[PDB]
């Protein structure tokens, strides 16, 4: 058996007729030592996919690196988020609108000179004025104009089977 | 084995003067789930196909780019659901917040509303709803960009402004108004004078209370209220578990397992048995993008619809027959849950009818007299003037009535005298 | 004589530890509720026999 | 210049779709070389169906993936060009109640304007601004009656 | 619930609902009447030939 992984001491009850180990979809995730009849536990290493932040090529030239779901013991300034490890970003404890969002609510942006990540502001905290007895009324009017765009067709392409594959 | 029964054999009393008209309206509320967005998945290609094997990967390159696309495509999924969920709940300009006095007129909000010692704003029934619910090789779930705590301060700042400013906050400004002035507006809405509200706003506080604790017993007590979410959810997880039992049938090689084909074979004699796996893992791994791709259309025309029901009912009153709630429309709050959004729509359903003699017009002097709202009914010696939608009968006066032409034209006007 | 065999007759199959999972496998089985002799003549063996005895 | 998003989106996915396919047309596909005519010189047919055969397979399932993501995006389209076409009917050729179909506040009218791909509508709209604070009363008590 | 009403009645309101006053109708109802039969006749045949 054969295999790439970390080896910790486990505590399956393996019956003293079985040596192997499947766990969910059919994985060998268990090993039993060949010499010591010791019960190993087999799990994958440490793996991800890595994202670079970046805040335009003519406004800058850093960014920053995210490794998604890897912790940061694992290899500027590093902040946990709750998606990875961050490396090249500052953290700041303002909040700012969304500008590159990062995720679990966390964005990232370019402020003043350097990338900074922080936890999105979602408005305001405009809080009315109710009362049981009081109402307000508009005295002037604002007509605006705003547009909507919507797609309705797609370019009509047809391609021959017979030409294009022999 | 029966034969299903379509319904009961109700037959209407249709008759050619005769007409009914409710004396008295139940309120009710009625709940409404939607989903909005699926788990964040994306599934390397490569580590899925080989993993690490660098031949397996040499391999893989003579096939062109299947790769490259089926990534471009789960990412264009997350992202489609990312915004879903953005446009369904992020359409207040300004977190509002109820004040802290509750006069709001006899309703109590104190199940839909935050309660600060609960986990962030989630309320009572948003708790319920959140309980009411039941690594690998390549294999990542990406966190959604909004968390829950955002989702629920987005619902409960659509909650404050719609009690404190009713239907205002979602053109212009906040301009506030006294829950019992909103509720007489919304009466007038519907075709029912607001002097009907004002005689019986406790009646309908205590209607609206009593409506609220159903709900809430039915949310606790039967689990079945969420079926669409959780069929989602395992929908997911079904497609996830293929692929993962997929990594595990031979596909016509020597053995299922990369490692041991690389270890007893030289490339020339493995490179067959790489190909055949590397064949069925590519073949599975396309039907499972295209699986997705069609689940994530459905998803998106439910979040659209989501976010057309939250606009056009919680931001204002709908005259829609049966968009939001069977009756008719009076308003509707909003409650977060694990993958979709619940609406409460509170609704007036008139009750308690009663048999009437009705008339087209009125014969006074040879005018014909026609109501200028409602119309014209007889308890069976007099003849009194009521609006539609309720009984309160009226004398019959000129003032509200209008005369237009005579006692000729109009089949069955009746003999009557009009005060004026 | 004869007997039902109930739910008796079943073993580990392939040696391979499983935790909380659900399996299922096609092997010489005894067929649930099946009917088995009761008693030393010649048995005819057939592909797997189960032998039980009592005190 | 961020107006057109999604018209710009749409060109750049079908201008992809097709360099995929055109890139796809020159991938071994395991076969010995990548064209055919030099696949036919090389060799004869008895040897060359192999390697023809292959890059057959290959081909057609690179053609397979493209008209099925062609199907998904035209669904798409349809659905959008669903909801243009009423908007344009509810919104151009009346005055809507809807809250927010057209336009945030309240609608007066709409104008439509072509696009290359598309249509955008111009939605006007009545905002109300310069609220007033005010003391108010369900009705008023005259003679005993109650006035609404 | 389902509360009877008499159609002529049914249509003023209706016609109401479209800002147009309910004489209209109770003065042309029987040429109304004659408009929706012949449309309906209409409805039959074009679906019978074509
Ligand atoms: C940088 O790029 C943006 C958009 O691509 C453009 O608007 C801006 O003018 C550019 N700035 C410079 C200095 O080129
Ligand atoms: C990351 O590693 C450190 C050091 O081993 C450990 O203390 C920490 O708990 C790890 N992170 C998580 C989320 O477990
Ligand atoms: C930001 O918050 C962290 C965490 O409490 C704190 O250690 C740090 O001093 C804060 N910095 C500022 C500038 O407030
Ligand atoms: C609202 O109802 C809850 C329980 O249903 C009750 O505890 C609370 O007191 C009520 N609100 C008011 C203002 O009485
Ligand atoms: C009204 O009268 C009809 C018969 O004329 C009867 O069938 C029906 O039950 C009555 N409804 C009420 C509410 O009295
Ligand atoms: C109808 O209402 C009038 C009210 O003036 C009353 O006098 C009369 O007795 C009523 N008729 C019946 C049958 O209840
Ligand atoms: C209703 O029908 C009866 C008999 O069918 C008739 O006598 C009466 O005139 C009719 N009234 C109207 C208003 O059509
Ligand atoms: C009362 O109605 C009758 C119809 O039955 C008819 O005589 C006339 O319209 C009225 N009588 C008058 C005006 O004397
Ligand atoms: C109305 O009064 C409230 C306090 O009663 C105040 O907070 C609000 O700013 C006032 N608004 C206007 C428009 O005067």
């Amino acid at each position: 058996l054969t295999g790439t992984g970390v080896l910790t001491e486990s505590n399956k009850k393996f019956l003293p007729f079985q040596q192997f180990g499947r766990d969910i979809a059919d994985t060998t995730d268990a090993v039993r030592d060949p010499q010591t009849l010791e019960i190993l536990d087999i799990t994958p290493c440490s793996f991800g996919g890595v994202s670079v932040i970046t805040p335009g090529t003519n406004t800058s030239n850093q960014v920053a690196v995210l490794y998604q779901d890897v912790n940061c013991t694992e290899v500027s300034n590093v902040f946990q988020t709750r998606a990875g490890c961050l490396i090249g970003a500052e953290h700041v404890n303002n909040s700012y609108e969304c500008d590159i969002p990062i995720g679990a609510g966390i964005c990232a942006s370019y402020q003043t000179q350097s990338i900074i990540a922080y936890t999105m502001s979602l408005g305001a905290e405009n809080s009315v004025a109710y009362s049981n007895n009081s109402i307000a009324i508009p005295t002037n009017f604002t007509i605006s104009v705003t547009t909507e765009i919507l797609p309705v067709s797609m370019t009509k392409t047809s391609v021959d089977c017979t030409m294009y594959i022999c | 084995a029966y034969t299903m029964s379509l319904g009961a054999e109700n037959s209407v009393a249709y008759s050619n003067n005769s007409i009914a008209i409710p004396t008295n309206f139940t309120i009710s509320v009625t709940t409404e789930i939607l989903p909005v967005s699926m788990t964040k998945t994306s599934v390397d290609c490569t580590m899925y196909i080989c993993g690490d094997s660098t031949e397996c990967s040499n391999l893989l390159l003579q096939y062109g780019s299947f790769c490259t696309q089926l990534n471009r495509a789960l990412t264009g999924i997350a992202v489609e659901q990312d915004k879903n969920t953005q446009e369904v709940f992020a359409q207040v300009k300004q977190i509002y917040k109820t004040p802290p006095i509750k006069d709001f007129g006899g309703f109590n909000f104190s199940q839909i509303l935050p309660d600060p010692s609960k986990p962030s704003k989630r309320s009572f029934i948003e708790d319920l709803l959140f309980n009411k619910v039941t690594k690998f090789n390549g294999l990542t779930v990406l966190p959604p960009l909004l968390t829950d705590e955002m989702i629920a301060q987005y619902t409960s700042a659509l909650l404050a402004g719609t009690i404190t400013s009713g239907w205002t906050f979602g053109a212009g400004a906040a301009l506030q108004i006294p829950f019992a002035m909103q509720m007489a507006y919304r009466f007038n809405g519907i075709g029912v004078t607001q002097n009907v509200l004002y005689e019986n706003q406790k009646l309908i506080a205590n209607q609206f209370n009593s409506a609220i604790g159903k709900i809430q017993d039915s949310l606790s007590s039967t689990a079945s209220a969420l079926g669409k979410l959780q069929d989602v959810v395992n929908q997911n997880a079904q497609a996830l578990n293929t692929l993962v039992k997929q990594l595990s049938s031979n596909f016509g090689a020597i053995s299922s397992v990369l490692n041991d084909i690389l270890s007893r074979l030289d490339p020339p004699e493995a490179e067959v048995q790489i190909d055949r796996l590397i064949t069925g893992r590519l073949q599975s791994l396309q039907t499972y993008v295209t699986q997705q791709l069609i689940r994530a259309a459905e998803i998106r025309a439910s979040a659209n619809l989501a976010a057309t029901k939250m606009s056009e009912c919680v931001l204002g009153q709908s005259k829609r027959v049966d968009f939001c709630g069977k009756g008719y429309h009076l308003m509707s709050f909003p409650q977060s849950a694990p993958h979709g959004v619940v609406f409460l729509h509170v609704t007036y359903v008139p009750a308690q009818e009663k048999n009437f003699t009705t008339a087209p017009a009125i014969c006074h002097d040879g005018k014909a007299h026609f109501p200028r709202e409602g119309v014209f009914v007889s308890n069976g010696t007099h003849w009194f003037v009521t609006q539609r939608n309720f009984y309160e009968p009226q004398i019959i006066t000129t003032d509200n009535t209008f005369v237009s032409g005579n006692c000729d034209v109009v089949i069955g006007i009746v003999n009557n005298t009009v005060y004026d | 004589a004869y007997t039902n065999s109930f739910t008796r007759g079943v073993y580990y199959p392939d040696k391979v530890f499983r935790s909380s999972v659900l399996h299922s496998t096609q092997d010489l089985f005894l067929p649930f509720f099946s009917n088995v002799t009761w008693f030393n003549p010649v048995l005819p063996f057939n592909d797997g026999v189960y032998f039980a005895s009592t005190e």
